[PDB]
């Protein structure tokens, strides 16, 4: 019934500006307080901003004062966060959230939107380089063999890794991306296979990075 | 600013057991806290607002209590759906509205030792001028593991990054990758590349090594 | 005066609406006035009335309710809600609430305790019709309470009765 749908997320250079939106449905939007709560990568929740039902009260956390404006249109059933002067600390998933009110006991955030990712980075959009993590038949072998491929130096998230065009799924671990000091991302995907199979089975990793439209297959041989 | 300190950072329990999660506030509060749940990749959802003010669709096994500086969320018997991150939040000395940092509720299982594998850099990566050496720990429990890189028996520091999977839904294990990144020139300056793994399931720490140049 | 002995500018206040549920409008100060390190702040609760039969409830925490945290709390007017504060030009004067609002009902009891701030809660009920716009005030001041180098806050209630009926 109740629905909150954000839009407007994406990539910004530092010092850039962005406008987030939250479209509401299934409730009388002009009788509820609305809020923005952010979640940095690897981190917990941080309240950003709140606006009362008829916009008579706005509230901000100290680090976004002067830079961020919250607003709403009750005819268009919409909530907005205008973010100027964006810093790398503003990198987060941003949630819109509904509450009954903004009294001195503030009401709980009872319904949340699905989130909008805001990445503030000086990096440009880059395809990945795919390198084999080759099964070595001593150092990667304890009766089963491990093998993988390393997906390095791409921006932004995400990449998808598949192995035998989807047919090899058991024993696959695709790791979470780690942001390197370059500002680019890197993950590895690994799979344990029978070491006996290494002579006969073919092993390719299918990496796709949709922002550069980069689809790579890389064969992983001993 | 009220700082909320959630304790423990990770709780390791089996389903059916009572889960007790603590939130400590940096000032005393007489108005109750608000608790939220977050499953991975998902938005947070409201769980409880008062002693018993559960949200729509939130079942009765969640209860909340506490006052002054000490607050607890109780899950009276865990369901497999409950293994998630939980956030407390104060709503009564504000602005700013502030949250606790989160407690992760993890499934407990028997101790499982990792399988350790080391991967040398490929020739294709070595053309680019960078060498990555990757150590893999597969299917271990608990998450606590120490991984040390040693190049010609010199301990590496500040040049590796670790990535841990989410806890596996089928067997409750973790997997970890440590990636040591060197330049090509520093990579061919040395011979032996070693990964040392210390874990509770291992009787002794496991070393996986190779010689550059395939022995 | 509004800001009191505290040196808080009007833009550095924290203002809030009352929690309005089921024709009862509530100002609850019981966590918002405790000693904070950024103190003293002004916490202003704003009660806007343009509807009939609103019960206004003001919850002001008592001295020794929690230990050490309300040890110098004061409330002005002492005879609230029967006496309120009104702002004339550059002054705060005590006035009678029966005189400012015709048809007003103050129950003598709140929750079997006396309708005075010394029981922690005051309460009054607004008439079905109001022809005259009135603004009046209550103070719940904790800003002389000091614990661990942290000072408490000054709470203001501002009731705005718009004409209705
Ligand atoms: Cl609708
Ligand atoms: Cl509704
Ligand atoms: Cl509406
Ligand atoms: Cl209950
Ligand atoms: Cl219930
Ligand atoms: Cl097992
Ligand atoms: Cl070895
Ligand atoms: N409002």
């Amino acid at each position: 019934e109740v629905q909150l749908v954000e839009s407007g997320g994406g990539l910004v250079k530092p010092g850039g500006s962005l406008r987030l939106s939250c479209a509401a449905s299934g409730f009388a939007f002009s009788t509820y307080a609305m809020s923005w709560v952010r979640q940095a990568p690897g981190k917990g929740l941080e309240w950003v901003s709140s606006i009362s039902e008829s916009s008579s009260y706005t509230y901000y956390t100290d680090s976004v004062k002067g830079r961020f404006t919250i607003s709403r249109d009750n005819a268009k059933k919409s909530l907005f966060l205008h973010m100027n002067s964006l810093r790398a600390e503003d990198t987060a998933v941003y949630y819109c959230a509904r509450s009954d009110g903004l009294s001195m006991i503030a009401a709980p955030f009872d319904y949340w939107g699905q989130g909008a990712r805001v990445t503030v980075s000086s990096a440009s959009t880059k395809g990945p380089s795919v390198f084999p993590l080759a099964p070595s038949s001593k150092s990667t072998s304890g009766g089963t063999a491990a093998l993988g491929c390393l997906v390095k130096d791409y921006f932004p998230e995400p990449v998808t890794v598949s192995w035998n065009s989807g047919a090899l799924t058991s024993g696959v671990h695709t790791f979470p991306a780690v942001l390197q000091s370059s500002g680019l991302y890197s993950l590895s995907s690994v799979v344990t296979v029978p070491s006996s199979s290494l002579g006969t089975q073919t092993y390719i990793c299918n990496v796709n990075h949709k922002p550069s439209n980069t689809k790579v297959d890389k064969k992983v041989e001993p | 600013e009220i700082v909320l300190t959630q304790s423990p950072a990770t709780l390791s329990l089996s389903p059916g057991e009572r889960a007790t999660l603590s939130c400590r506030t940096s000032q005393s509060l007489s108005i109750s806290l608000v608790w939220y749940q977050q499953k991975p990749g998902q938005a947070p959802r409201l769980l409880i607002s008062d002693a018993s003010n559960r949200a729509p669709g939130i079942p009765a096994r969640f209860s909340a209590s506490g006052s002054g500086t000490d607050f607890t969320l109780t899950i009276s018997s865990l369901e497999p759906e409950d293994f998630a991150v939980y956030y407390c939040q104060q709503r009564s000395n504000w602005p700013p509205i502030t949250f606790g940092q989160g407690t992760r509720l993890e499934m407990k299982r028997t101790v499982a030792a990792p399988s350790v594998f080391i991967f040398p850099p490929s020739d294709e990566q070595l053309k680019s001028g960078t060498a990555s050496v990757v150590c893999l720990l597969n299917n271990f429990y608990p998450r606590e593991a120490k991984v040390q890189w040693k190049v010609d028996n010199a301990l590496q520091s500040g040049n590796s990054q670790e990535s841990v999977t989410e806890q596996d839904s089928k067997d409750s294990t973790y997997s970890l990758s440590s990636t040591l990144t060197l330049s090509k020139a520093d990579y061919e300056k040395h011979k032996v590349y070693a990964c040392e793994v210390t874990h509770q399931g291992l009787s002794s720490p496991v070393t996986k090594s190779f010689n550059r140049g395939e022995c | 005066t509004e800001s009191g002995d505290t040196a808080v500018s009007e833009d550095s206040y924290d203002k809030y609406a009352s929690q309005n549920t089921n024709k009862e409008y509530v100002c609850d100060f019981t966590d918002q006035l405790k000693p904070t390190e950024s103190g003293p702040k002004v916490k202003k609760c704003e009660v806007k009335v343009n509807e009939p039969l609103i019960k206004v409830k003001i919850i002001c925490p008592l001295k020794g309710s929690v230990e050490k945290l309300y040890d110098n709390i004061e409330y002005v007017p002492k005879k609230s809600p029967y006496v309120v504060l009104t702002k004339e030009e550059t002054k705060l004067k005590e006035k009678l609430l029966s005189k400012l609002i015709y048809g007003l009902l103050i129950s003598p009891t709140v929750n079997e305790k006396e309708n005075n701030f010394k029981e922690g809660v005051i309460e009054f009920t607004l008439p079905p019709v109001v022809h005259k716009a009135t603004v009046f005030y209550f103070i719940c001041d904790n800003s002389k309470t000091e614990d661990d180098n942290k000072k408490g806050n000054r709470g203001i209630v501002e009731v705005y009765v718009e004409p209705y009926g």
